[PDB]
RNA sequence: UAAUAGAGGCGAUACCAGGGGAAGUGAACCAUCUAAGUACCCUGAGGAAAAGAAAUCAAAGAGAUUCCCUUAGUAGUGGCGA
RNA sequence: GUAAUUUAAAUGUAAAUAUCUUUUUAAAAUGUUCCUGAGUAGGACGAGGCACGAGAAACCUUGUUUGAAGCUGGGGAGACCACUCUCCAAGGCUAAAUACUAGAAAGCUACCGAUAGAGAAGAGUACCGUGAGGGAAAGGUGAAAAGAACCCCGGGAGGGGAGUGAAAUAGAACUGAAACCGUAGACUUACAAGCAGUCAAAGCCGUAAUUUAUUGCGGUGAUGGCGUGCCUUUUGCAUAAUGAACCUGCGAGUUAUCAUGUCUAGCAAGAUUAAAGCAUAGAAGUGCUGGAGUCGAAGCGAAAGCGAGUCUUAAAAGGGCGAUUU
RNA sequence: ACAUUACCGAAGCUUUGGAUCUUAACGAAAGUUAAGAUGGUAGGGGAGCGUUCUGUAAGCCAGAGAAGUUAAGCUGGAAAG
């Protein structure tokens, strides 16, 4: 004997259905009294029985381009600033390691979210140009690679 | 993986979801006769527009991933 | 925290440490109930099984026909309905096993070890020992000399010490584990609980990281 | 996991039956007819319950109505009289009065018809 | 005609390869499509079979074939309807 | 019997060792010639397979036709052209990882316990149909037959005695209910129109108290008042709408995954591993190893692209979708 | 028909005893008071009884009598025990 003792609320009960009068879920089960939906079905199709649905009156408008995106991280230089210190290159490798972004990704960008006020080098793809103008302006360098 | 709900390919080729909720849609009737249309009407029709609130929940059905 | 160490013989013998991280935390009575129920139903075969309409045996030919036989309408003779027909809604083969999260895994076994060690008497740590002649008389001896609550004891090990565990392995209310194979459930409803200093050391850096 | 012990509607029918003990007939036995008379007889026990209430008041009226026969007070009046000389005796007491000791009923009347 | 050698059929109301190939349905009709190479029929052997050592993948620098986890319900296709 | 060990004359299946069989009895090394897979590659028309339905429709197989080059070559790089990068067909084999268990042996179960479980604890038998084919129901004495010697009634059966046995309302069967059929005792009923019940209530009977015939537990109940069985379906049913002979068993929102919401537990700008591997054990575990991938962390625009802004536009000029207050 | 004084008459109202819930107050809290609020199908939310198996349980209770029907009595607001 030593009771468990589960905390309050960690597993509802369930929803018993068609067990008797008294269970508020008798004979008809939650299901009201006649119809298709009597009878374990809906008309799925985004159905609204018969009218043209909304999804075939509105026009469509052009390709994903998928398949030919550039997909790649973001990094703000708030995080930089509450992440690193002066003298390294914010790079790949340092983001990566310091977990900024995963390796699947290798095409960083830096965005200017948050303000950075330590000097240091980058070697990254892409860049803002408000994110260079503040980080010009602090000091660091920038090589885009 | 046995079972994944599959999206309905033409809804989502009409529909788009904002950050917070709101689903974005082109307007109909400017794909065909023009000429009668006047023009405000017509540059209302070219600006895209938002659904009304009644059908997001549906929709949110329809698109189970997007 | 401070614990007395008693030798094989019942008597005390020296003095130890038990890490606070690990044998002091504040018990997560949530994480020690979802790690015994996980625990129990990884344990689960879940092969029970039944047949439906269509795996019972026989024709799926109409008995008699819909209309003027004056008798209640029917497909098949496996009608759930019918006697000897199939079930409708019965047990299918299913996998019960799951893997909780480790953190939290490793949280209830903090916890549960823990909760014994809050008791002096039922929690108890012997100096290092082995059964070199593998015999199980030797092995029950010391479980007698120390255990009390009449009920499971469980000993713990730093190792794998083959000769104690087939030793063991045939005590009547014993189990022995490693420190590295703990089982939340056996921990749990331990009455007594038996570990060497061996398996506290291991046990600190096991789960101080 | 086949949960069938069937010892729950042996239960509930030997409750029912011993409920339904001295009734007519198949209701004292069969399961389908005892249980629906006893549910509608509950149902009964329930209604005459509130109306044993109005079944003695409307008796004990009537009784009250006879003793008084005899003087010239109908009782309409004699009621009248009892509440203007703020004698607030109940008519169950009154009823139980004029079969007891008729005397002081009759005593209480000839007070009343000042 | 002679000589040896290998086969005939059954078994597995299983699996594999080759050939033939629906219909009930969904699309609240249906004719496209779907169901579906599904059921089933037939021809072959094996203990696995089939396939298997690039006139390939594919814009990455890999390196036979097959089976999993992911990529992914993605890329496309569809009376762009399902 | 089980743990840990362990029987092989003979037979079957496995490797290893030689025997045996076969092969090289040689390679690093420059340019001229020969060959390097032919009705084949490809093209036209008609089809199928590729996720891809002629669509811009590649590529592969392929029916009807046509038809090449020979490394100074040819095929492919989703119409095609050029360049470039790869590859070298039209000859034939290949174990393992993978599918499957009718079955064999050794084991397990929050699997079943005789309307369950294979149809079948006795079997595709009995039975039905010309045949193809369809297809049941029936488990239990006692610890041991130790099966009731003998006697009485009876033609027997069977029962009553005597014996066996802890028990014979254990004698061809354990526990033996309900529906159904009875016996005996108590009470009520043959002047009365009762969904059979409930609320009041005399008398009779059983019983406990109070010194004892008046109050309770009770069973029956003359008489009075009230009261249109139930289920399902309908605007609406006692309805002469529907359904049930009664009774006892059996007999319906489950499981597997995805989406989303909430609760619980844990971590946190991060959270989390899937497949799979190792170790121990034989204990279809659970402790590690394994981050490939997914969801957040920036959105806007058809997209390019730009970014706390973006798009619509010469315009932040006004708005649309965002956010600085996660 | 027109006047005077009445009475009877519903689960309405009032009073007595008891229970739950909402709000407010008091109280450390538990709860104690005040106010009102509880007919109800569809249907929504919430709280429990009971059955079988599993861990607890190599525990406890049984041949001095388990389980099960079966007579009577008793408890709980209902499932019931």
């Amino acid at each position: 004997m030593f009771n468990l003792l589960k905390p309050k609320g960690a597993s509802k009960r369930r929803k018993i259905v068609g067990r008797g009068p008294g269970s508020g879920l008798g004979k008809t089960s939650g299901r009201g009294q006649k119809g298709q939906k009597a009878r374990n079905t809906s008309p799925r199709l985004g159905f609204e029985g018969g009218q043209t649905p909304l999804y075939r009156r509105l026009p469509r408008k052009g390709f994903s381009n998928s398949d030919y995106k550039l997909e790649y991280a973001i990094v703000n230089l708030g995080d930089i600033d509450k992440k690193f210190k002066d003298g390294q290159v914010v790079n790949y490798d340092t983001l990566l390691e310091n977990k900024l972004i995963k390796k699947k990704n290798k095409k960083i960008k830096i965005l200017s979210n948050g303000k950075l006020t330590k000097k240091v080098s980058f070697e990254v793809s892409k860049i803002s140009k408000s994110a260079e103008s503040l980080v010009i302006k602090i000091g660091c360098t920038i090589q885009l690679v | 993986m046995a079972n994944k709900m599959k999206t309905r390919k033409s809804a989502k080729k009409r529909y788009s979801f904002t950050v917070n909720g709101k689903v974005k849609y082109k307007k109909q009737n400017l794909r065909h006769i023009l000429t009668k249309k006047s023009s405000k009407r017509k540059r209302n029709l070219r600006k895209s527009g938002n659904l009304s609130c009644f059908e997001v929940k549906r929709i949110k059905t329809l698109l189970p991933y997007g | 925290m401070e614990r007395k160490v008693f030798s094989k013989d019942g008597k005390e013998i020296g003095t130890i440490n038990l890490d606070d991280r690990v044998f002091n935390i504040e018990i997560s009575h949530g994480s020690i109930y979802n790690a015994i129920k996980n625990e129990l139903s990884n344990l689960r075969v879940g092969t029970s099984s039944t047949k439906t309409r269509s795996e019972v045996r026989g024709s799926s030919k109409k008995p008699w026909k819909q209309k003027g036989t004056g008798r209640a309408r029917v497909g098949t003779k496996r009608n759930p309905v019918w006697i000897g027909g199939g079930i409708a809604l019965g047990p299918k083969p299913r996998d019960y096993s799951y893997r909780l999260p480790k953190k939290v895994k490793k949280l209830a076994f903090k916890s549960v070890l823990s909760l014994r060690a809050a008791d002096e008497n039922s929690f108890k740590v012997i100096e290092n020992f082995n059964v070199e002649s593998g015999k199980t008389k030797d092995l029950a001896l010391i479980i007698k000399n120390f255990a009390s609550f009449n009920g499971k004891v469980v000993i713990l090990l730093g190792n794998d010490d083959q000769m104690i565990k087939r030793a063991g392995k045939n005590i009547r209310d014993l189990k022995i584990l490693s420190f590295d194979k703990l089982r939340v459930v056996d921990l749990f409803y331990a009455k007594n609980l038996i570990a060497l200093e061996s398996a506290v050391n291991k046990l600190n850096e096991f789960y101080i990281k | 996991a086949r949960a069938k012990n069937g010892t729950v509607h042996v239960a509930r029918r030997k409750r029912i039956l011993k409920k339904t003990k001295g009734f007519w007939g198949t209701k004292k036995s069969n399961y389908k007819k005892a249980k629906d008379t006893l549910r509608k007889g509950m149902m009964y026990a329930t209604r005459d319950r509130k109306v044993r209430k109005r079944d003695f008041r409307r008796l004990w009226i009537s009784r009250i109505s006879a003793a008084l026969s005899d003087t010239g007070v109908t009782y309409s009046r004699f009621i009248e009289g009892l509440l203007k000389s703020n004698i607030k005796i109940n008519r169950k007491i009154l009823s139980n009065l004029a079969i007891e000791d008729v005397e002081a009923f009759k005593k209480i009347v000839l007070e009343i018809r000042r």
